[PDB]
């Protein structure tokens, strides 16, 4: 179905000695791609997917000058933010800027979206138009006094609906053997008693992609939420994603229990009975 | 691709 | 400033089998600031050479990271992450169960 590609920076100021800590890191949809990071050797956006290795050297070069060039710009924003709330030398300070696209199944821009963060609050926003901006203080308020002089919502929005979508479609492209690929959760359930008159039913889902899914208990077929543990969606570490739901029963009534799968790979429902 | 030029500064 | 206390799940790659390679990960998410100290551990000592994902957020700025090593499981080893955090009264360790 629908794609996106994702674009997430975070600064960490070192008030000890020299610049913040900066790491890039790209993504289309649920696979990262591309990574910068300031503590690494190499001081070049690198590779993390084997479909982009592709690109030739001078797209390294860019990429490695451009992202270094938006490090820049936090180090300085991060030392006007400082201004702005009127804190001290002293203290570590975080500004996190998230941007991207979404095209269609076709290929075509579906929307757009940049947020930018400082302190873990929001901090100022581009609005769902592309054209404006939400500012959460006084603060983020003279940001976009100067963004809005200096046409800055003109700039993303040319991008996100230029290069964003014409690069997202190059990707989707060079990597369509494993980013166009649905892979179906893998289920299975486990028991595990309690006391000698309750336990557990827990049912899994691995190995799927993308991340969306859905897990479901049922109680003689009627939607059970009571007595019920879902852990959030995790990375198994290889592309491949896990989730588990549980539910606690009397002992004797687990075949009353029926747990229920959703997801993109699945052309039908999943259901699985003790 | 990222931004070219990158945000613009705050 | 606002601290958010992390999340941590701790599991392996695969359907965990004895004598089976496998890879042990532990993941952190939910977290805020940034600085975090994770360490897979082996009956209780630290295993070194651990990798990490890059680090990434959740559209509530949130930070997220997958710590992990190559392991084969066994009967008797007993396998753990222990996370620290400005957010936690003291070092938390969650231990590696096979069935979560």
């Amino acid at each position: 179905g629908s794609h996106s590609m994702r674009y997430f920076y975070t600064s960490v100021s070192r008030p000890g000695r020299g610049e913040p800590r900066f790491i890039a890191v790209g993504y289309v949809d649920d696979t990262q791609f591309v990574r910068f990071d300031s503590d690494a050797a190499s001081q070049r956006m690198e590779p993390r997917a084997p479909w982009i290795e592709q690109e030739g050297p001078e797209y390294w070069d860019q990429e490695t000058r451009n992202v270094k060039a938006q490090s820049q710009t936090d180090r300085v924003d991060l030392g006007t933010l400082r201004g702005y709330y009127n804190q001290s030398e002293d203290g570590s300070h975080t500004i996190q800027i998230m941007y991207g696209c979404d095209v269609g199944p076709d290929g075509r821009f579906l929307r757009g979206y940049r947020q930018d963060a400082y302190d873990g609050k929001d901090y100022i926003a581009l609005n769902e138009d592309l054209r404006s901006w939400t500012a959460a203080d006084m603060a983020a308020q003279i940001t976009k006094r100067k963004w809005e002089a200096a046409h800055a919502a003109e700039q993303q929005r040319a991008y996100l609906e230029g290069r964003c979508v014409e690069w997202l479609r190059r990707y989707l492209e060079n990597g369509k053997e494993t980013l166009q690929r649905t892979d179906p959760p893998k289920t299975h359930m486990t028991h595990h008693p309690i006391s000698d008159h309750e336990a557990t039913l827990r049912c899994w889902a691995l190995g799927f992609y993308p991340a969306e899914i859905t897990l479901t208990w049922q109680r003689d077929g009627e939607d059970q939420t009571q007595d019920t543990e879902l852990v959030e969606t995790r990375p198994a570490g290889d592309g491949t994603f896990q989730k588990w739901a549980a539910v606690v029963v009397p002992s004797g009534e687990e075949q009353r229990y029926t747990c229920h799968v959703q997801h993109e790979g699945l052309p039908k429902p999943l259901t699985l009975r003790w | 691709r990222v931004l070219v030029n990158g945000t613009f500064l705050k | 400033m606002i601290q958010r206390t992390p999340k941590i799940q701790v599991y392996s790659r695969h359907p965990a089998e004895n004598g089976k390679s496998n890879f042990l990960n532990c993941y952190v998410s939910g977290f805020h600031p940034s600085d975090i100290e994770v360490d897979l551990l082996k009956n209780g000592e630290r295993i070194e050479k651990v990798e990490h994902s890059d680090l990434s957020f959740s559209k509530d700025w949130s930070f997220y990271l997958l710590y992990y090593t190559e392991f084969t499981p066994t009967e008797k080893d007993e396998y753990a992450c222990r996370v620290n955090h400005v957010t936690l009264s003291q070092p938390k360790i969650v231990k590696w169960d096979r069935d979560m």
